[PDB]
RNA sequence: GCGCGGAUAGCUCAGUCGGUAGAGCAGGGGAUUGAAAAUCCCCGUGUCCUUGGUUCGAUUCCGAGUCCGCGCACCA
RNA sequence: GCUUUUGGUCGGUGGAGUGAUUUGUUUGGUUGAUUCCGUCAACGGACGAGAUCCAAGCUGCCCAGUAGAAUUCAGAAUUGCCCAUAGGAUAGGCAUUCGUCGAAUUCUUCUCUGCGGGAUUCCUUGUAAUGCACAAGGUGAAAUUUUGGGCAACAGCAGGUCUGUGAUGCUCCUCAAUGUUCUGGGCGACACGCGCACUACAAUGUCAGUGAGAACAAGAAAAACGAGUCGAACCUACUUGAUCAAAAGAGUGGGGAAACCCCGGAAUCACAUAGACUCACUUGGGACCGAGGAUUGCAAUUAUUGGUCGCGCAACGAGGAAUGUCUCGUAGGCGCAGCUCAUCAAACUGUGCCGAUUACGUCCC
């Protein structure tokens, strides 16, 4: 439950693209749930590059941290990034 | 820097055996950076800390192993 | 955010065809203001139809075609 | 030597009238992108010209003084 | 090879025009396809496309002392009281195991394979609106060129090859020959600039253990020298070397290759391995070169190659502008064969293993 929490809040609702200017466009659920996991492995895989922390643990801090919302994972920080991006680009 | 200890100090050793069994989560890398010592000493920490019972194995394999403390 | 459901794929738009225009009906609570509203919008990634997803600010509609 | 204004990061500049600094812009990154300029988001960074009285706490209040503008002065 | 992974070219006879030339060969839907349906001053044909061919997936008959299986008596092994140093998770009439180099006596489930079945938009209900067809689902081993290749017309390029040939015209050299053989060098030389790989920059790892476990494949000789028949050249198991390092060096078997290698013990991987390292240019990386030694060869110097101990203080911490390949058993990773080969693969041609992300779109470049 902790998993699908995550990966639930884990990707952005909006984005922002060039359909013609950069027009702020909608993204699809299918993408919601692939951009979620594709953000959790990676920065997860970053995180523990070069850390004393195993990659259990920091694929483990991932997910925990999107579960609740936080903006300590690595996706909640790009998840708001393009959200912002994409308001302003409407 | 990150400069870890490769032996256990005196002062180090007594904060294995009383703030780690209060940890929920412990695991060798999270008692290296804790502690400030190598994560060959903290895993060797943790196995006696098994023996002895104070903190519980939840998880085991060859590489990564994943203590918890025990509730009683 | 209010969640949507698409009812119409109305087809592959943009220059490079990743851009999707479809129109979607708003899906509200039925004692609601803006009940069984649809709008017609752009969605980025693949999407089929009767699939659901969420909107920011509702009250634009996209320049069809 | 008379009154008015200016001193606030490299450049630029509004200040809460005596409860801690801000935007502007440049300097390093991702984004746009196939490649542009422009546009965006992200990390630098000023003891706030010198002195005191140091009001709970001085870029802010106040007393001199250096510096710089204008408009005025003027008998060893 | 490339124009060109494209659907394109050509006559005949009729029509059109003074003519080059048009028409057929098309505006419409359709398909990967001038693929089809319809229209139609054209009508009949030829090639290319499709078909045929190979390979893979499911399957029939045939089939096996060059493939394998069950059984039944004999022979042997474990046999319970047992809870690891700290010991989790996970099936359960006649208990189980097999150079045991056992006897028997019934079989084709897997294996091999010559021809043959099977797939056709076949069935179904929206798109289209007669048609040709299309989407979704069914059916199925397989669902839309089933998958993957081979083969590919017509024109042409002043592409490459006179270094493939006893393929060739012309022209040069032709007895101190540009012939042909020796001997010794060179093709490999390094201020440098580029293609292409390989190895890494580490902890999703390096090491040292231990387990499980692939497919394609290769393999020896002459009108010679030896005993018209047989030997030795080739690959290999097994022993040895071994009262002491590898690399060797030796015996002894077997194999003409579904019969021996071989129950092909590949490497990724795996592991509750209670193994070392612990974020460092470090037990990452292994460039550079020093010293023994042994094999290939007629010959190792400008180390042929392997192995041993040193060096590792050589960059390299994930890479600027740019750029390449790819849509499913795929990319990527991983090794293995064959080919070059007396000796030498960072190559290429094949094969298996582990096995994804994304899209199923568009004409922006
Ligand atoms: N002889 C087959 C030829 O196929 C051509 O068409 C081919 C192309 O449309 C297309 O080929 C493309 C190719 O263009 C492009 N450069 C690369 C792409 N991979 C190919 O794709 C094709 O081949 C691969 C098989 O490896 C498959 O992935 C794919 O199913 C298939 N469409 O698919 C067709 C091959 O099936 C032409 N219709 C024609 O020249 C000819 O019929
Ligand atoms: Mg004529
Ligand atoms: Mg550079």
């Amino acid at each position: 439950q902790v998993v699908v929490d995550a990966v639930s809040k884990g990707a952005p609702r909006e984005d922002s693209t060039r359909v013609g200017r950069r027009q702020a466009v909608d993204v699809s659920p299918m993408r919601r749930v692939n951009e979620a996991i594709y953000q959790m492995c990676k920065g997860a895989r970053e995180a523990a590059f070069r850390n004393l922390k195993s990659m259990p643990e920091c694929l483990a801090d991932e997910i925990v941290n999107a579960s609740k919302g936080s903006s300590n994972s690595y996706a909640i920080k790009k998840k708001d990034e393009v959200e912002r991006v994409a308001k302003a680009n409407r | 820097a990150l400069q870890n200890a490769v032996m256990f100090d005196k002062e180090t050793y007594d904060k294995l055996r009383s703030e780690v069994p209060k940890y929920k989560l412990i695991t060798p890398s999270i008692i290296s950076d804790r502690l400030k010592i190598a994560v060959s000493i903290a895993a060797a920490g943790l196995k006696q800390l098994c023996r002895e019972k104070l903190i519980r194995l939840v998880s085991c394999s060859s590489k990564t192993r994943v203590y918890t403390r025990i509730v009683q | 955010a209010q969640v949507g459901l698409i009812i119409k794929v109305l087809g592959r738009t943009g220059s490079r065809g990743n851009v999707t225009q479809v129109r979607v009906r708003l899906m509200a609570e039925a004692g609601s203001p803006d009940y069984n509203r649809t709008i017609v919008r752009n969605v980025k990634g693949p999407c089929k139809e009767n699939d659901m997803l969420s909107l920011m600010e509702t009250e634009r509609e996209a320049r069809r075609l």
